[PDB]
């Protein structure tokens, strides 16, 4: 039933979809080029694997996105599990469900586990809760191996806790991803013009001009939104100006809820 | 301008313990080592100025303070509720003592009055104590050298020799070993600074730390001459190179 | 289930491997033994044959390792619960073995029971935060003192047991419902003496011992440290690929202890004198 | 918690938490004989290094006729020694007679209940030892607590086991029981009630008062280490 | 007996660690095989000295140091029983699943005369003392008590003595530790070790590669936090840049920002936000 | 404990943490450097509407003709901390017939937010400060301060919301000339420095609007003006 | 959550909520606006009708605190007109000082501080409103308006209410039509249109409109309410740009 999960895989889809800061895309990839492609490097070593990795970026910025794209670069089964989604009243419901989790997991490798929003993970009842983030990080690494199945932690929240970053060792590439400068918005748009009509000319210098804040969501959004009213003008290409009758009010929703965003 | 917080920020325990000082002690803990030590020929003390940035300087900061030609003093924990307290005690030692009797006092009148405001801080209203703990030196010409630790509620031990912070207990089981009674002065400082290198995983150099001694009379910082009486500035700290000198002499 | 139920195979211990207490068997075998050993003599007067008794103290005793040996020399039979199997994650499976477990022993009125624990079935409060256990240790209690439980002290005494006394409920104990209770201290120090002669049973035609000579020293608690800094005396002898052993090598064995008389750290707080 | 008000049943919250507070504190014992005063105390600490040679910290002074002992916070009863002193010598110069303590206490402690009475303020966490000498009714001890309700008595202790203690004193007090044969008991009272058995003279401190001048002056004496280090021989410990 | 909530681990089913995959540690690692794999053999010894076989650990120290690496080697060396556990399955959502199996548990080795057993971590576990605030814990030192009694209540020799791993060591509620219940408990340090430092930084470089164009142990004599579980993770890390730009093996440029490249960050706000 | 400025439970004060955090509210960076006899101060100037007189928008004050200081935080907040400040001059040469220097002027201000963190009438300020002068016994210099007390000098300092992205760049300037300020002389030709530094290490480019300045000359403090900017501005016509 | 019951709380975000509350009690409130022209300021004030009951032109809502000044709010009522209260007397214990008029900025610094002082204390409500001021000095023109956390900048013009999306835009479409320089008399006709022209967030009901400039031309630079037919003129033509 965690196929409601882990049933996103099957369709091949580009690793190209997102240009990003490459550097931080050239990290991930080459990092686990080594289990499928190379594994003979390891082995002239004689090195372990990196045993599982996170990263950090602020919210709505493909990171769900690039993740569900690298399973289908290889064949895993990329999940879906909220950290908050798995959370119940029940003490041991919280402890038991995980371990049904890497069962099911092992059941099937070479496979792939993801977690996003786990920033949560002397008082009566937390006594017992910090056991659960005692005891999965004690299932990283504890007693068993783990052959063909990795994760990523991908939160919001950096300040999630210090002993599971306190000793980088079990974990590794711990690594950031900022928001985009004009260097990062501009090529973002020639994807998200890719299946659109279009004038052509060199319309994008807005682009470096405003949106110093947005991220891809709704830069994508703005796109339908300007293609939405464009239809008045019913032309067969599209115009620049069309998108800035609307590029305003959606910063006044990026306005609303103001949330900083901090790196560690 | 309306006052109604004058209730005590104090809260019993069921079996004494005072609440919002045993959080205090925390902090006193959670900041540098720094120590202090003594000898019949003189006293010493010290700390490690943990310089945060590249950048800010090391002279702005006192983290060593004088409090008459003949003391010194030096914290652990926080430091702005350590900057006012000098002054508050400055203030005192004349508008209670020194304008009143001519002489300044010995060092202990003095720690009488500042528990006698570090105490007013708790069991007052509208307010929390000072997050520190600090140290004293001793001289006078009728009771002698001495040290003595104060605490932010209300009391003040004497000593021999102590050290705090970071570090503390380490220390403590440490100089209960390298401490005698044969003792002069010009031996406590490899003591001091060998016990404070051991404590320590950044830079250890002399224009990083700063600390400060109880020498002898001194009449070269007195200014001006002419009377044999007077008896100099007893307190003094040292330079930059000084300390040097000893860590290349090791 | 008879799996609680008592013994074909009787443990093998005895109340003289158990030096330092001398003075509790003449206090507690007689409620245990003496009327129903002749209850026509009670009933010459025939006061009351009480119900059970209790035993309070620390650790480091053996109160335990004293009630498996009183299992041995009985005349009587001597079940045991391991201490809180009896709950489930369910409701009626406690008042029926409640119910069952009188009746086992009506059938048997020459035999008695254990406890080791009620640490877990002590103090009742609700407002809504409880539980079950709280069930079952009224309907124990009912069927100890009601129509049906005097028919049981007629021909039952029994015991319970924990290690910390007063964190349960006062609502128990209807004086007459315990008639008596006694402390197991830590022991003295000459009281220790002859325990290091009990389990040390191996030297070797050696020489120069002073088994007095670690009661000398001893501030403790426990008698079972006189075991633990025995027991692991003999592994250096082991060790050392040596058989024998003598008193120093005995002795630093306390260096064991060293970290359990010295583990308590203590905080240097005058906040008052 | 609003010292000021009553429990639900008629008690306190906070003040029965401090004279039970009290309790974690040392030890301070003080008796009479017809003839002389003995007073102890057991630093909370006895650790080497520091200056526990003059360590003048559980007994004080107050004037020429009077000492007490200390059981408390160091700093808050601090303060009521530099107020009482006051009030002893400020008794003088209107009157220029000695002071006497039936006065003072019952003119001391009624500061105590003016916190737990109002303004929020918490009350004392201090409890005392008295002593002390009037020509009008001969020697004297008293006790206070953080109430203010005093009691006179002829032999008391505080702290630890105080109620373990003063059974020790029951039998043992003799009403003409001398000094010299009423000093061993306190050590003794102490002797026993101790956490450690292993017992140094720098651990206690120590106080008297006799009337040893001819003339009728006395002697406010307390007495220094080595002092007290060779009388600790005179009952006979090593 | 089935008794479906562990099975014997390590029949064919087992990690392949060595002994020998540690540095030193010999400090410790002496004294638990001198308790733990003699007495397979030499029991016999035990009779004639020891009036029972020295036997139950409480193994500690700060954890992600080295306690779990020492656990398993062992397991790859017992020629006997063997069992893991999650160290809080204990906590089950519902009651009564502990007490069901725990006392099934011993059932299985008692069965599996002789074996071993272990555990992850009892953090959550030690609670020496609490008044009965609510149900919602005290099925906590419930199932304690019970696994006591489980250990030496009755059953005396037979059974097998066991361990305990922890990430603490002063929290565990008394009376558990003994000197009957355990009779033994060991930790090993943190602190700066020239004489262990000095050769666990290159016992694995015995298991990695290396062409010296210079001497690479110099990092060891820059000594301000020597550690325990870094001190192989750094060539964890520091080992995946030769092969990030084809280089075959390392050089020893490559490393020293491999040592910083696992940033300190002694410098944080967060540290300087709170106090001041 | 998280309303108010008691200790708390471990030790910290969750009631401040916050205000260094409520600094951040507008995305704003400033920058301090010492010059030879002279020194320098600026930040960004931001404007996302049409209708303003930024004749009248400022952070940057004038306290003497000596003094100046700056802000990243609420100006209402900063106001009350400008005010206090012209104050707190007067009373000190009133009394002793001399200006107000720098590291008394913040050792007063230092020791005036002590006591906003130590009872609880009070709101405290969400703000933070450099103040610059010259010194006729201590030469150029500047000193910070935190809402706690906590102020030190610097030999050259910036902040805002992005001091990593500069306050590594600088520190790798003087470890390529290695020495406390600049050699160079006139403010006019090192003003060029900061404004080098920071659209280069990861700042944005500016215009003329984009940017205010301060110069604490000797016996002289004072602002810019738009040509005063723009001038300088084109001293890039050469680099 | 429960951070946000009262004043002198900052957040985690680093804000205290509550005064961003009093932004919706402003935020429900009368249309207000004043422009800066040429030689001095101007002011136009939305006044709703419930009744017919309400006498028309005795309840201004403009206050005046000294001769060369006007002031307007909007929102609430008392408290906006409690600082002018303050105001009146602290600028006459100013012109007390060196026998002067007092200048703009010596308004807000001896104001913008003022309502501070009801954001630092856990006793007290901080002015839920928002306010404007504008006249001449000796320097020249000037404006301002106030916000309730005690900011306050020099505008060109303003907007309070529910008046804010229709003028503040429009006074974009304004500006790049005329930056030349805007007389007096003549933004007293484009002001009005504003406000009918602004109503339509509320045309359910009804008003009557209240203006004021001040001229160092006309007035000697002196505070002069509107009352004539210059008003009416006014409102005669601004029918015709909402037509
Ligand atoms: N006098 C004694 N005779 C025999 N054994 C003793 C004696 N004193 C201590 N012991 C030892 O003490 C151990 C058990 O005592 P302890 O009270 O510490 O735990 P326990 O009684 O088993 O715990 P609980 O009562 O909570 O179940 C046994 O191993 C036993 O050998
Ligand atoms: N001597 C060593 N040899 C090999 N690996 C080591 C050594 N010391 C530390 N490590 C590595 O450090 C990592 C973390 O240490 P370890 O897990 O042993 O600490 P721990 O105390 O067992 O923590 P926990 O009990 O929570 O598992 C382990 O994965 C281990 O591989
Ligand atoms: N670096 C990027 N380049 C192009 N598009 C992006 C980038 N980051 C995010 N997007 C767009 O923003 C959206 C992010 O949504 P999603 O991945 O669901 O949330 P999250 O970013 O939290 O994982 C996607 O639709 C994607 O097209």
């Amino acid at each position: 039933l965690v196929y409601n999960m882990t049933s996103f895989e099957q369709g091949e889809i580009t690793f190209d979809g997102i240009g990003g800061l490459t550097e931080q895309i050239r990290e991930l990839r080459e990092v686990i080029e080594l289990p499928l492609k190379n594994p003979e490097i390891f082995q002239r070593v004689g090195i372990k694997p990196p045993k599982g990795v996170l990263l950090y970026g602020p919210p709505g910025t493909g990171k769900t996105l690039l993740a569900k794209a690298v399973a289908a670069t290889i064949g895993a089964n990329f999940i879906f599990s909220p950290a908050s989604g798995i959370v119940d009243k029940y003490i041991g419901e919280s402890a038991r469900i995980i371990r049904e989790m890497f069962a099911y997991a092992k059941e099937h490798e070479p496979c792939i586990i993801f977690m996003d929003e786990v920033d949560a993970i002397g008082t009566s009842a937390d006594r017992e809760i910090q056991r659960t983030l005692m005891e999965l990080l004690t299932q990283m690494d504890g007693f068993d191996n783990l052959g063909q199945t990795k994760i990523i932690m991908a939160t919001n929240r950096p300040d999630t806790l210090d002993p599971a970053l306190l000793r980088p060792g079990r974990l590794d590439r711990k690594v950031e991803i900022p928001l985009p400068n004009e260097a990062g918005r501009l090529e973002i748009f020639k994807i998200h013009t890719a299946k659109v009509k279009k004038t052509g000319e060199f319309d994008f210098e807005a682009a470096v001009k405003m949106s110093d804040g947005f991220n891809g969501a709704d830069i994508r959004n703005c796109a339908t939104e300007a293609g939405f009213f464009a239809i008045r003008d019913d032309r067969d290409h599209i115009n620049p100006d069309d998108l800035m009758k609307a590029v305003r009010k959606v910063a006044e929703v990026k306005k609303l809820e103001g949330t900083i965003e901090y790196q560690k | 301008m309306t006052d109604r917080y004058s209730f005590s920020l104090t809260t019993f325990s069921p079996s004494g313990k005072l609440g919002q000082i045993d959080y205090a002690l925390t902090a006193v803990k959670q900041g540098v080592t720094s120590l202090g030590i003594k000898a019949t020929n003189g006293v010493v003390i010290a700390t490690e100025k943990k310089s945060s940035s590249p950048l800010a300087m090391s002279e702005t900061l006192s983290k060593v303070s004088l409090l008459t030609p003949d003391i010194g003093a030096v914290y652990s924990g926080m430091g702005p509720d350590y900057r006012v307290l000098v002054d508050k005690s400055r203030k005192v030692a004349h508008t209670s003592y020194k304008r009143i009797y001519g002489e300044y006092p010995p060092t202990k009148l003095l720690v009488s009055e500042v528990a006698k405001i570090m105490q007013e801080a708790t069991q007052s209203g509208g307010v929390r104590p000072f997050g520190v703990s600090l140290l004293i030196a001793g001289h006078d010409e009728f009771n002698g050298f001495s040290l003595y630790q104060v605490d932010p509620s209300g009391s003040y031990f004497p000593w021999k020799a102590t050290a705090i912070g970071k570090g503390s207990v380490a220390a403590k089981t440490f100089l209960e070993k390298r401490w005698n009674d044969e003792l002069e002065l010009e031996d406590a400082i490899h003591i001091a600074l060998l016990t404070l290198k051991e404590s320590v995983e950044g830079e250890f150099n002399g224009d990083t730390i700063e600390l400060a001694i109880i020498g002898d009379e001194n009449p070269d910082l007195l200014g001006y001459t002419g009377i044999p009486t007077d008896k100099g500035p007893r307190f003094r700290k040292l330079t930059s190179q000084e300390i040097n000198d000893r860590l290349e002499a090791l | 289930l008879v799996s609680l139920m008592m013994v074909e195979k009787v443990p093998d211990s005895t109340y003289d491997m158990v030096g330092g207490l001398t003075k509790q068997i003449k206090e507690i075998k007689e409620v245990i033994e003496l009327p129903v050993k002749h209850p026509e003599l009670f009933e010459s007067l025939g006061i009351a044959q009480p119900k059970g008794v209790i035993l309070y103290g620390p650790p480091g005793t053996g109160k335990t390792l004293l009630a498996r040996a009183v299992a041995h020399h009985t005349d009587c039979k001597f079940i045991r619960v391991s201490g809180a199997e009896l709950v489930q994650k369910y409701i009626g499976e406690g008042s029926r073995m409640v119910r069952e477990l009188f009746v086992m022993a009506r059938e048997h009125a020459p035999s008695i029971i254990f406890m080791d624990e009620i640490d877990s079935i002590g103090s009742t409060r609700v407002e809504g935060s409880g539980g079950g256990d709280s069930e079952v240790q009224r309907t124990m209690l009912e069927l100890l003192n009601q129509l049906d439980g005097f028919e049981t002290s007629k021909n039952i005494k029994i015991i319970m047991a924990t290690n910390r006394l007063d964190i349960l409920d006062p609502a128990l104990l209807r004086p007459g419902r315990i008639d008596r209770k006694i402390e197991f201290p830590p022991p003295s120090v000459a009281a220790r003496a002859e325990i290091l002669r009990i389990h040390s049973r191996k030297m070797n035609l050696t020489r120069g011992i002073n088994l007095r000579k670690v009661a000398e020293k001893m501030n403790g608690c426990s008698g079972a440290d006189v075991k633990g800094v025995c027991t692991e005396a003999g592994m250096y002898a082991l060790r050392e690929r040596r058989i024998h052993v003598t008193q120093e090598d005995f002795e630093l064995a306390v260096g064991k202890v060293m970290n359990k008389n010295q583990e308590t750290a203590i905080s240097v707080a005058k906040l008052f004198k | 918690s609003r010292t000021t008000i009553f429990s639900p049943e008629g008690r306190l919250y906070q003040v029965e938490y401090a004279l039970e507070s009290i309790s974690h504190a040392g030890t301070a014992i003080g008796i009479m004989a017809s003839d002389g005063i003995v007073l102890a105390a057991e630093r909370k600490v006895t650790s080497t290094l520091l200056e526990q040679d003059t360590s003048t910290e559980k007994l004080y002074k107050l004037n020429d006729k009077i000492a007490v002992a200390v059981a408390g916070l160091t700093a808050d009863a601090e303060i009521l020694i530099n107020t009482a002193r006051i009030h002893a010598q400020n008794y003088l110069k209107t009157y220029n007679e000695d002071i006497p303590v039936e006065i003072l206490v019952r003119r001391l402690s009624d500061i105590k209940q003016g916190y737990t009475q109002h303004g929020g303020l918490r009350p004392f966490g201090v409890s005392f030892i008295y002593a002390g000498y009037d020509d009008r009714y001969g020697y004297q001890l008293y006790t206070s607590n953080p109430s203010g309700n005093y009691t006179g008595w002829k032999a008391i202790s505080v702290g630890a086991n105080t109620s373990a203690a003063q059974t020790l004193l029951q039998m043992d007090y003799k009403d003409d029981m001398k000094v010299d044969d009423a000093i061993e008991l306190a050590l003794k009272t102490l002797s026993k009630t101790t956490d450690s058995s292993a017992l140094t003279y720098d651990r206690l401190e120590f106080a008297t008062i006799r009337k040893g001048a001819n003339d009728g002056e006395v002697y406010q004496k307390i007495f220094k280490p080595q002092e007290i280090k060779d009388i600790l021989v005179k009952t006979g410990i090593t | 007996d089935s008794d479906s909530s562990i099975s014997v681990m390590g029949e064919n089913e087992k990690p392949d660690v060595t002994y020998a995959d540690v540095g030193g540690l010999d400090m410790q690692k002496q004294e638990i095989r001198e308790a733990v794999e003699l007495p397979l053999v030499q029991a016999d010894l035990y009779e004639q000295i020891g009036i029972d076989p020295p036997r139950g650990v409480l193994l500690y120290g700060p954890p992600g140091t080295g306690k779990t690496m020492l656990v398993k080697a062992v397991a790859n060396s017992t020629k006997a029983a063997f069992i893991r556990v999650n160290g809080s399955e204990f906590v089950h959502k519902y009651l009564g699943e502990g007490p069901r199996m725990v006392r099934d548990v011993f059932r299985l080795a008692r069965e599996n005369a002789p074996s071993i057993i272990f555990i992850d971590e009892v953090d959550s576990i030690a609670t020496k003392r609490f008044d009965a605030q609510t149900g919602s814990d005290r099925e906590v030192q419930r199932i304690l008590i019970e696994l006591l009694t489980q250990m030496d209540g009755f059953d005396q020799s037979t059974n097998v003595k066991v361990i305990m791993a922890t990430n603490r060591a002063d929290t565990l509620d008394p009376a558990l530790l003994r000197p009957g219940r355990l009779d033994r408990k060991i930790e090993f340090p943190s602190l700066r070790d020239r004489r262990e430092r000095r050769l666990i930084f290159g016992t694995i470089a015995s298991k990695m590669s290396l062409a010296p164009e210079a001497d690479l142990d110099s990092l060891i004599i820059r000594n301000d936090s020597l550690s325990g579980a870094v001190i192989a993770a750094i060539m964890q890390e520091a080992g995946l840049r030769a092969v990030r730009k084809n280089r075959y093996v390392i050089l020893q440029s490559d490393l020293e920002e491999a040592y910083a490249t696992q940033v300190k960050t002694d410098n944080t706000v967060d540290k300087f936000d709170f106090y001041k | 404990d998280r309303h108010i400025t008691i200790f708390s439970p471990e030790g910290r004060l969750y009631q401040v943490e916050y205000a260094f955090k409520a600094t951040n509210q507008t995305n704003i960076n400033s920058l301090a450097v010492r010059g030879k006899d002279c020194t320098v101060v600026i930040s960004q100037k931001k404007v996302p509407d049409k209708l303003l007189d930024p004749t009248t928008v400022s952070y940057i004050f004038c306290i003497s003709r000596t003094i100046g200081m700056v802000v990243n935080g609420p100006i209402p907040d900063a106001r009350n901390a400008a005010l206090r400040a012209k104050a707190e001059a007067a009373e000190f040469r009133y009394k002793y017939g001399y200006d107000m220097p720098c590291d008394v002027l913040a050792k007063r201000m230092a020791n005036l937010s002590q006591i906003y963190t130590q009872r609880a009438y009070m709101r405290p300020l969400g703000v933070i400060l450099t103040f610059v002068s010259v010194d006729e016994e201590l030469g150029p210099s500047i000193y910070k301060t935190d809402p706690a007390g906590y102020y030190v000098g610097y030999k050259a300092t910036a902040t805002g919301p992005k001091q990593q992205e500069i306050t590594t760049n600088l520190e790798n300037h003087f470890k390529k000339s290695k020495i406390d300020h600049i050699n160079e002389e006139s403010w006019e030709k090192v003003v060029e420095f900061a404004i080098t530094h920071m659209i280069d290490a990861l700042g944005t480019e500016f215009s003329k609007n984009d940017l205010e300045v301060g110069v604490a000359t000797k016996d002289k403090f004072f602002t810019l003006s738009a040509e005063n900017i723009e001038e300088r501005l084109v001293a890039i016509a050469e680099q | 959550t429960g951070y946000d019951l009262s004043n002198s709380v900052f957040s985690p975000d680093g804000r205290n909520f509550q005064v961003e509350y009093a932004v919706k009690a402003v935020e429900n409130g009368t249309t207000s606006i004043g422009i800066k022209c040429n030689d001095g300021v101007v002011f136009a004030v939305e006044k709703l009708i419930t009744s017919k009951l309400l006498v028309p032109q005795k309840n201004v809502k403009i206050q005046v605190v000294d001769r060369h000044i006007g002031c307007v709010y909007s929102g609430l009522i008392p408290d906006g007109r409690h600082l002018v209260n303050r105001g009146r007397e602290e600028a006459a214990s100013f012109k007390k000082l060196y026998k002067t008029p007092i200048p703009i900025p010596a308004f807000a610094d001896r104001l913008g501080q003022y309502v501070q002082a009801h954001t630092l204390y856990n006793s007290v409500r901080p002015f839920g409103v928002s306010t404007i001021f504008g006249g001449v000095d000796k320097n020249g023109a000037h404006l301002y308006m106030l916000e309730p956390s005690g900011s306050y900048w020099g505008y060109k013009g303003a907007a309070t209410g529910k008046g804010r999306q229709s003028a503040k835009a429009e006074l974009e479409k304004l500006v790049d039509h005329h930056p030349e320089g805007l007389s007096a008399r003549e933004a007293v006709k484009q002001a009005a249109k504003i406000i009918y022209l602004a109503h339509e967030d509320n045309k359910e009901k009804d008003f009557e409109l209240e203006i004021s400039w001040c001229s160092l031309s006309e007035t000697n630079g002196l505070h002069k309410f509107v009352k004539g037919d210059l008003l009416q003129e006014a409102i005669d033509f601004a029918q015709k740009e909402i037509n």
